[PDB]
């Protein structure tokens, strides 16, 4: 189970009809299906790329200055020209000394000057920018299943199956060893906004940086550095980096502006990073509304013994899995294979299972077998593996674990969760319209209000609200309701 | 020459990124840009308050303002 | 990291100097940025003018302010 | 959970560049540090002059 | 003629010896040597330990790195100030000789 490697895990109950379920698998994310009558299942979004996508406007940071070159004329002399003016890759800026009689010009005033550099630029300085082509990008969806073995973060799991999901592509049927099969319908164009995502990528050699990030379209072609695309011998807009200043009657003296990586680096202040690992650009961040049918699983190993209840060996203590579930893993010395007679008791007298099992039927294989999570209520529990017993004293509160998932359903509203209102399943009157409450509501805001930051989100709205205050018809003075919005919705 | 910031920007995020305890907080550091080495301007801004507003409501709207406006 | 410019000091100058020519105009470029690329915004402001309480001379105090502080 | 990364934050030459808008510039001529703009006063006696 | 300079400013930071020391959630916020020069930039933290990486419990799992934060060749702020003693005012005077 590699959910239970990370964080930021979500569970999701199957019902006894409800075979199709619509996950939104998230970049950093890890989704646990549980279905009575079907085995657990883990699926997540793994990773986003393609294989050199086609590069947009590259930029200079540092600029290579050589070949300074200055004329200067009199005033009515005819004002000064050079061969470099018009050339490629030279930057130029024209202007009027003040011509003395030591410089030698017959008569006084504005005489006319112009400086010119071969602005190059400096190399392994350039910060390319990549877009993601939908034909040809890969969405990399790992499944494992819960096989009751375990597998850290070195290894990697032999039941562990993958697909590649392109739009050359659909949905696949994973051979899930013996537990049956599983499908999975991506969606290509229906993940990312790769219209207005921009790999911004810098000298990724340079060791202590981000390789790459995740920046806005319109973000990325409003940057005032000199630009150009692949092969271009010289630079578009090449005099935002070369700076004049006034001359001294003959000589106007170039100045650079060095390079300006930090100025880039702190503009990129809340910016998802990326990955580049040779040829593949793969994202840090994402997501995709992957609808995983349970359709083909069956439980395996129904038809397995049961383990001699004596012969149970922790391999492993129980303990908090972080997600206010129980992990653990036993070791059975006797007969394999057979299913783990797993129940957890109540500790009142109950002798009643209350081991709401995460991985349901565990069973020992043989050459493995014995991971196994479960969610247990709050209060003293006994967890009986057989006739190996434990007591455990949940750290959860009755009512702390629904709102430790309401904890997480609001913090999973962000721009991923604005998009995520089908992690349920056709709700009809509940999702199907939680869809229409929020995508007319979170779009029209993001037309608007999307390109003003957090300065005048907390307070142009307070503005307004106190514009409401500050209102002459009380019919009007439903303007209030920008207080609810404006301080609550873009403020996470 | 200028690269505007992603304040504007924010796209996504689950992953890592660059400095979200500090995106908001650059300004926050600036106000005390325009605290610690403008003292006499922390009891400039007193006789805002008291000598001249007599306007309770709206003087945190002065203060706030007149401070973040310094960049 | 923070570093505010030196509009602070400006201390002397009779020689040569930097970009004092587009140093307050960094800033003009910065509000037409707010302006020209935020357009919908931009006609937004026009809601405050002559819609809510327009006293005269808390006009123009309270629009020019507005648009400088988005930075 | 093992590699807490650590990343430079590269030059931030242009940035101090960017917060030199309106200072006057200095002269290094090797041993001097030269300053472009000043002030001082003088006296100037032309009693011994002609 | 070359006064007396005070605090300089390293304008790119020179990054080496990047070790990152973790440990299971109770098990001892882990010492390192590399916090007890100058130079060098340490900070605390509380990650996440899993059996991913081969721990017995989970929970917040306290991680701190470290570096030696040196200075790129040339790439120095040096600030300067004035002593009086060998500060020089030059006046050149030239007269009206007709030339
Ligand atoms: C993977 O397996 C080895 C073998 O015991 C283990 O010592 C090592 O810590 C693991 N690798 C990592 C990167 O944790």
């Amino acid at each position: 189970s590699r959910c239970t490697h990370l964080e930021n895990r979500d569970f999701v109950t199957g019902t006894q009809g409800t075979t199709r379920v619509t996950l939104v698998l998230e970049l950093g994310g890890c989704v646990t299906i549980t279905a009575e009558g079907k085995p657990s299942m883990d699926v997540w979004l793994d990773a986003i790329y393609q294989e050199n996508p086609a590069q947009t406007r590259e930029y200079c940071l540092h600029a290579k200055l050589s070949d300074t070159k200055v004329a200067a004329r009199c005033p009515t002399m005819g004002p000064a020209t050079l061969a470099e003016e018009h050339q490629g890759g030279t930057v130029c800026k024209r202007d009027q000394s003040d011509r003395g009689w030591g410089n030698h010009c017959g008569l006084f005033g504005k005489g006319s000057i112009v400086a010119c550099v071969k602005a190059a630029c400096e190399a392994k300085k350039k910060a390319t920018g990549h877009v993601y082509d939908a034909n040809k990008i890969v969405y990399t969806v790992k499944v494992e299943p819960h096989t009751g073995d375990y597998v850290a973060a070195n290894e990697t799991h032999s039941g562990r199956k993958t697909a590649s999901f392109t739009v050359s592509s659909e949905k696949t049927i994973l051979t899930m060893g013996e537990y049956g099969d599983v499908s999975l319908l991506c969606r290509v164009a229906s993940g990312v906004d790769l219209a207005q995502t921009v790999i911004l990528e810098l000298d990724k050699t340079v060791e202590h940086l981000p390789t790459a990030w995740q920046v806005h379209r319109d973000w990325f072609n409003d940057l005032a550095l000199p630009w150009k695309h692949e092969g271009a011998r010289n630079w578009n807009n090449a005099e935002r980096l070369v700076e004049f200043g006034a001359p001294h009657a003959v000589k106007m003296d170039v100045y650079n502006l060095g390079d300006q990586t930090g100025v880039l680096l702190k503009a990129l202040a809340g910016v998802p990073v990326a990955h580049i690992e040779g040829t593949k650009y793969h994202l840090k961040s994402g997501h995709v509304t992957c609808e995983v049918g349970l359709e083909k699983l069956k439980m395996k190993g129904l038809t397995y013994t049961m383990c001699d209840k004596t012969k149970f060996t922790w391999k492993r203590a129980p303990t908090d899995s972080g997600h206010d579930t129980v992990v653990m893993e036993v070791t059975f010395s006797g007969t394999k294979p057979c299913r783990i007679p797993v129940r957890a008791v109540a500790h009142g007298s109950p002798d009643v299972n209350v081991a709401m099992l995460i991985t349901p039927n565990p069973t020992i294989e043989n050459n493995g077998g014995g991971f196994i999570e479960m969610q247990l209520p709050p209060g003293d529990n006994i967890i009986y593996v057989g006739e190996l017993s434990y007591q455990w004293f949940q750290k959860g509160s009755s009512i702390g674990r629904v709102f430790q998932k309401t904890k997480k359903g609001i913090e999973r509203l962000t721009v991923i969760g604005e998009h995520a209102w089908d992690f349920g399943s056709a709700g009809g009157f509940l999702s199907s319209i939680g869809k229409a409450l929020h995508t007319v509501l979170g779009g029209a805001f993001n037309s608007i209000f999307g390109g003003v930051g957090f300065l005048p989100k907390l307070l142009l709205g307070v503005a307004l609200a106190w514009l409401g205050l500050n209102m002459r018809n009380p019919t009007m003075s439903m303007s209030f309701l920008l207080a609810g919005v404006l301080v609550l919705a873009m403020t996470l | 020459v200028l690269i505007p910031s992603h304040a504007q920007g924010e796209l996504t995020g689950r992953g890592h990124k660059w400095l979200e305890g500090d995106s908001l907080r650059t300004h926050l550091t600036r106000v005390e840009g325009w605290v610690w080495k403008n003292r006499l301007l922390a009891l400039a801004m007193v006789t805002v308050v008291w000598l001249t507003l007599e306007s309770v409501v709206t003087r945190v709207a002065v203060l706030v303002v007149l401070l973040c406006l310094a960049p």
